[PDB]
């Protein structure tokens, strides 16, 4: 008889892949403009009436109204990017939705799920085992750390002295280095100037 | 099914003797047919579903 | 204007005939399929959302949802025939239908519905005179006790320990069948292991609730009480006055008069069921004291044997071994609540089967042979019965073929030919010869074993007549909305 | 895409398809710069085959130009995690082929 | 007038069987997915949100919204196999619902329910027979054992350090071998570091007391308390008159009481999890305590070695060197999450696995080799087996075919040719032969050292074989609303 009452939404066979694609893919697109300095800013305005403009993935997925199981993975992909390092937060949202986009296609091939993870599973390590090559191991080298720390506090409001800013970092993780522990950095934030 | 058993264990000559109604030595009942018409069944039959499963598409129209 | 008010669903003559016969057919071959080993139980969920997975047919039409009239009266010629030997539930329903049917084809064929009723009245008291003179006469005596008592618990689910539910009944009715009542036998359902771990314990078994008290009572002297032991030191030290080392409290004790019974080593229990506290009286020979101040000691019974065993991993207090144990405890135990349900529904009409032979020793050959018999003789004296009478009782008989027919059924054997093989089979080897399922072929019932009650058969007859007749009488009813 | 090539069987599509989902990146850039993302891409993979992969996409001077001057580096814990996390989640859901929710 | 009332929906002869039967095998391909190692998680959400990704039977016909008979009884069965062996959940689950779909095909014909269950039961007999026949009986040895290792872990993620993982899992299988109790083998993953970090600990260890105390701290007295170090000096001092000189607090702890604590010498961690809690106690065998003054001499546990080294960057305290460590923990490091989940994973089985190496001696070669064996026999057995139950029992031969056919599609192998390749090379080389998935492709078992208890295809072959009997045998369902 009814085996699922009624208020649920059962995805079986390729209706479950197609679901994600496009509920993905979009969600996809939607944090891909904001990627790079030429990012396109988001106003997400909740119920409240509150505005929020923002740049950051993860902060525009915590005010959005995500009700699909498929989007929510992709909330939790930010917010882990965000929680963990943070830089980069749409890039891991952006990148999800293309693979997805790629793998649909090979999907409608007859391809099955299962494969396609594999596929991208062995190129990933092997696309690490290259970023790993062409890297050129930075040297207590102050002329690469400032710069580093420029170009995360670059496209952001803070790019009007980010220059300051860097220096701070790189003396903070520079004493506090010995492998460098984030605790020994007490960051006291007060009003005034 | 009891044809099956009493196929493998009598040998061949097992058939079913519509008459009585239970697996017969058709070969001692007399009950033979020649050979070719088996071949002939099997064959025809055989080139019938070829060329069915090898319609993809047809046009009759009106 | 309407003839009868709004809200009155009536039916006359015929239309009325037409309704009755055919509710009951659907309602009789519905438990058809529990007849015999290959009875197939059914699962009914009432309003409450309780699973009730019975094979017999009583339980299922006392647990169906049943508004129609004609109806109900098949769900009361069940209950009837489970009140009285309990087995044969089935066979009644079944029949009656049957009966109908025959009947309903005669009336469309212009035959009066009065020649009908005395037509088969007159052939419902030929059959209660043919069934005493076929019948086979079997001998009390183990080896004859067994012999009803396995033909009895086959069929059902726990055929598996057909050889153990047998034995376990017969030592339970023969420790004291003064003139046997089936209210002596106590049977309890313990999960935990498999049914053939069921143990016959010679007393009545409960659950205690104090632990430093006398686990394992020698000889006691057992106190019923019915009135709660709240408050609580008087209550209780009136009760170690008397000599009594067991108390079996009605309602609930007090924290204090346990404490205080768990220091005079006295073993208390509480929260006893009213039934087992008059079971437990005619037991050892207590007396339901009723306050905690009259109670002596020519009012406490002897009990050897009261120890707290856990079998199954449940305690449970086994009074047993005493002077005139009138109620024995039949201890089941079934690996599953389902298992457990089945066991216990079939014990309880072997408690009945054996019941009838204390009062009825005859048996006969079941498995349809008696049937078949029956028709033979009936349809025979139907010839010898002259008038349209004639028609009447051969058609009664040829009911009597609804119950082997029913047998080859619920097996998938052809009835057509197992039914005319079975008769003529039957009319070279005698009643005896019968129909065995788990090998499609007639056989002798006698040998087979396969032999039920004389008694069960011949209520089952009169019961479903009677009742049959009556449905068919009332013809014209609207209501009063 | 060239290891997909030295190792055949249907991985080899995938890996394909996986280094296409590649160039995503790259093509947004070109894409929220204003330039066309495929001429960009032209470019691009050109400029990059020839000049090593040291070189990328400037969005402030639309066009190629070498990142390592341009002093355009980022951590490689950033990508290196990046490709790790989208991989891991994408893979999770590819599994999920049903979903019973009631309510 | 009118039998049932409107709602009594009643379903009698087949319009019943198929109804339950449709429902059971759905149910059953929903999880049919998650077989194999490479399953198909189900992120089941409870309409309010919580979403729980799982990959056993059992827990997700747990968490579904079941509303329908037969399919509650599927539930049934999930929990029958997940409390009796454990893994196969799914399976058992699958085939009760296949049997039904290739007995389909008759009953729609007009083939006897009960004649149907005759076969069923009789092949299911049978097979499991056979399972006693064919099923190897293998050697402890600790050399055996870590071989019992590797075959679990191969083919996997962990593959890579499969060697040093292995005999993580057999030492760990081996101390606490009194038959092992998995749910005293805790598994800690942490990330940091690489796989080539992680080791097994003889007790457990937690994820401080001060900066620079006592990190690794001989035999320490374990002081657990529940309650908070907060309002002090008058709390610290009881724990130094006891000898408590490791004390953990489930709470969040004093500033100044941490102060005394360092001139004591004793380390006193802040906000133990009340898990934690539980598990030290389970572990260097301490007492857990609610107030700091019913902390006594016999409350302070034991153990061997306590240090605290920063694993990434987090200082982590570890309770290794229990006497009787009863409950050790695995600590597990590894760079991401996944990667480290992947390996919680792999080790659960890889224990299972060596832990029944340890009881049951007799196995069998799993990836469905068992099946297309019995499927080959029991087909020769048709021929043996003229009659009904000929044909039959060869679509239930064909049947048990799913356990392989599903196995390959639960990876992206093409069913069909691995199927024939299977029973070609099944049918010559030996009861071995099976489908090593992980290769998409046939292979011995016996030397792809995959196997699986005797017991596992037994309480799957009943338990799921006579299920089916029942939705068989019930041949109609009123419930009465």
């Amino acid at each position: 008889i009814i085996k699922d009452q009624d208020r649920k939404s059962r995805l079986m066979g390729l209706e479950a892949l197609k679901s994600h694609i496009m509920a993905a893919k979009a969600v996809a697109n939607t944090m891909k403009t904001s990627l790079g300095p030429n990012g396109l800013d988001k106003m997400m305005v909740d119920k409240d009436g509150d505005v929020t403009v923002t740049n950051d993935g993860a902060t525009i997925l915590s005010m959005m109204d995500v009700d699909h199981q498929i989007a929510k993975l992709m909330v939790e992909l930010s917010k882990s990017q965000d929680d963990e390092i943070g830089d980069g937060t749409t890039g891991v949202v952006v990148l999800a939705g293309a693979l997805l986009e790629e793998a649909e296609q090979l999907l409608d091939r007859g391809i099955h799920p299962i494969r396609i993870a594999d596929g991208y599973e062995q190129a990933a390590r092997i696309a690490i085992e290259h970023l790993d090559k062409i890297s050129d191991s930075v040297l207590k080298n102050t002329e690469p750390l400032i710069q580093t720390a420029k170009t995360t506090l670059g496209s952001k409001v803070v790019n009007s002295c980010h220059r300051q800013m860097a220096e701070i970092a790189v003396n903070a993780v520079l004493t506090v280095a010995d492998d460098v522990d984030f605790e020994l950095i007490k960051v006291e934030g007060k009003v005034g100037g | 099914a009891k044809l099956r058993a009493f196929h493998n264990e009598a040998l061949k000559w097992i058939g079913l003797d519509l008459v009585n109604g239970k697996p017969r030595d058709n070969k001692q009942a007399g009950v033979f047919e020649p050979t070719i018409v088996k071949v002939k069944s099997l064959k025809f039959a055989t080139e019938a579903a070829i060329t069915i499963l090898r319609i993809d598409d047809l046009i009759k129209l009106h | 204007q309407m003839l009868k008010e709004g809200a009155k669903h009536f039916s006359g003559l015929e239309e009325a005939v037409y309704r009755n016969i055919q509710a009951c057919k659907e309602l009789a071959q519905t438990t058809r399929t529990a007849y015999g080993p290959n009875g197939m139980n059914k699962m009914v969920i009432n309003h409450l959302e309780k699973l009730f997975v019975t094979n017999d047919a009583a339980t299922i039409l006392r647990e169906l949802e049943v508004q129609h009239p004609a109806a109900k009266m098949i769900v009361m010629a069940s209950h009837m025939q489970e009140q009285e030997v309990g087995d044969g539930t089935n066979f009644v329903l079944v029949f009656a239908g049957a009966l109908l049917e025959l009947a309903e084809e005669l009336l469309r064929l212009g035959l009066s519905v009065s020649e009908v009723i005395e037509g088969y009245e007159i052939a419902c008291k030929k059959a209660h005179e043919i069934l005493p003179d076929l019948v086979c006469c079997s001998a009390r005596d183990v080896d004859e006790v067994s012999s009803l008592l396995h033909t009895s618990v086959m069929s059902k689910q726990y055929g598996n320990e057909v050889f153990l539910a047998k034995l376990i009944a017969q030592a339970c009715v023969s420790i004291f069948p003064d003139h046997f009542n089936v209210d002596n036998i106590r049977v309890c359902k313990i999960l935990g292991s498999g049914v053939h771990s069921s143990s016959v314990l010679h007393g009545m078994v409960f659950k205690k609730e104090t632990e430093g008290d006398v686990t394992s009572v020698k000889d006691a002297k057992i106190a019923v009480y019915s009135c709660p032991f709240d408050g609580m030191d008087a209550q209780v030290k009136a009760i170690a006055d008397t000599g009594a080392n067991v108390v079996v409290t009605g309602g609930r004790v007090a924290d204090m008069a346990l404490h205080y019974a768990n220091k005079y080593n006295i073993m208390l229990v509480r929260l006893n069921s009213k039934w087992d506290l008059r079971r437990l009286c005619k037991t050892v020979g207590a007396t339901a004291l009723p306050r905690l101040n009259p109670p002596v000691l020519e009012e406490m019974g002897h009990c050897d044997s009261v120890y707290l065993s856990e079998v199954g991993d449940t305690q449970v207090v086994v009074f047993k071994h005493e002077k005139e144990g009138a109620i024995s405890t039949i201890v089941l135990r079934g690996s599953t609540d389902n298992l457990m349900d089945d066991i216990e529904r079939a014990v309880d009409d072997g408690v009945n089967t054996f019941k009838v032979l204390t009062r009825d020793k005859r048996l006969v050959p079941g498995g349809g042979a008696t049937e078949i018999e029956l028709a033979k003789q009936i349809t025979s004296y139907g010839e010898t019965c002259p008038g349209l009478e004639q028609y009447a009782i051969k058609k009664f008989a040829e009911a009597f073929e609804a119950i082997p027919r029913a047998l080859a059924e619920n097996s998938g054997v052809k009835a057509n030919e197992v039914i005319s093989k079975l008769y003529a089979v039957h009319q070279e080897g005698n009643k005896n010869v019968g129909l065995d399922i788990e090998v499609p072929a007639v056989k002798d019932m006698l040998e087979a074993g396969v032999l039920d009650t004389y008694l069960g058969k011949y209520w089952a007859i009169k019961l479903a007549t009677n009742a049959a007749v009556t449905v068919l009488r009332v013809d014209q009813i609207i209501m009063a909305k | 895409s060239q290891e997909a090539d030295k190792c055949p069987t249907l991985e080899q599509y995938a890996m394909r398809a996986f280094a296409d989902a590649l160039e995503v990146i790259p093509m947004a850039l070109a894409e929220n710069s204003g330039m066309n993302p495929i001429q960009t891409m032209t470019e691009v993979r050109a400029r990059q085959v020839k000049e090593n992969p040291a070189l990328g996409i400037d969005c402030l001077h639309k066009g190629t130009n070498d990142m390592k001057h341009q002093h355009v580096i980022e951590t490689l814990i950033g990508k290196k995690q990046q490709i790790s996390l989208a991989t891991q989640m994408v893979r999770m859901i590819l599994k999920i082929d049903d979903i019973r929710k009631p309510g | 007038v009118i039998l049932l009332k409107e709602g009594t929906d009643s379903s009698q002869g087949i319009p019943q069987l198929v109804s339950n039967i449709s429902a059971c095998q759905v149910i059953a391909e929903a999880v049919r997915t998650t077989l194999g190692p490479r399953g198909m998680d189900k992120l089941i959400v409870d309409g309010r949100g919580k979403a729980t990704i799982s990959n056993d039977g059992a827990t997700i016909l747990k968490l579904l919204d079941v509303v329908h008979p037969a399919a509650k009884t599927l539930v049934d069965i999930a929990k029958s196999q997940d409390a009796e062996v454990g893994d196969g959940t799914t399976s058992v689950t699958l085939l009760a619902a296949e049997f039904l779909k290739q007995v389909k095909p008759y009953v729609e014909e007009g083939l006897h329910p009960q004649i149907i269950i005759r076969a069923f039961r009789t092949a299911t007999q049978l097979a499991v027979n056979k399972i006693k026949e064919i099923a190897v009986t293998v050697k402890e040895q600790r050399k055996l054992l870590e071989k019992c290792a590797m075959t679990a872990l191969s083919s996997k993620l962990i593959s890579q350090q499969k060697a040093f993982f292995a005999k993580m899992v057999v030492d760990a299988v081996m101390m606490l071998d009194d038959l092992l109790q998995l749910k005293m083998i805790g598994i800690k993953k942490v990330q940091g570091g690489a796989l080539e970090e992680s080791q097994l600990v003889a007790g457990v260890a937690f994820k401080a007391g001060f900066e620079m105390q006592p990190k690794k701290y001989h035999n320490p007295m374990i002081a657990l308390l529940n309650v908070e170090l907060e309002l002090l000096y008058d709390k610290l001092e009881k724990i130094h008159h006891s000898g408590a000189k490791v004390v953990l607090s489930k709470l969040p702890i004093g500033d100044v009481a941490t102060q005394y604590f360092a001139d004591r010498d004793m380390f006193c961690a802040g906000r133990v999890p009340e898990e934690d809690l539980k598990r030290t106690m389970m572990a260097c065998g301490g007492s857990i305590q609610t107030s700091v003054n019913a902390l006594s001499s016999d409350v302070l546990g034991r153990c061997q070695v306590f240090e605290e080294t920063q694993i990434g960057g987090e200082r982590y305290n570890f309770f290794t060197g229990c006497p009787k460590a009863k409950t050790c923990t695995i600590i597990l490091r590894g760079g991401a999450e996944q990667f480290m989940e992947e390996t919680e994973r792999s080790l659960h089985d890889a224990i299972m696995i060596v832990r029944r190496a340890i009881k049951n001696d007799s196995v069998v070669a799993g990836g469905g080799a068992i099946e297309m064996e019995l499927s080959k026999y029991l087909r020769d057995y048709s021929r043996t087996i003229p009659g009904k139950q000929q044909l039959l029992i060869g679509a239930y031969a064909k049947a048990l075919e799913i356990i392989p056919r599903q196995l390959c599609d639960n990876a992206g192998f093409d069913a069909t040719n691995i199927l024939n390749k299977l029973r070609a090379r099944h049918a010559q080389g030996g009861m071995w032969y099976g489908v090593d998935i992980n290769t998409e492709d046939i292979a011995d078992n016996f030397e792809a050292f995959v196997w699986e208890p005797a017991m596992v295809r037994i309480n799957a072959l009943t338990a799921a074989s006579e299920a089916a009997c029942l939705i068989v045998s019930v041949d109609e369902t009123i419930k009465n609303p």
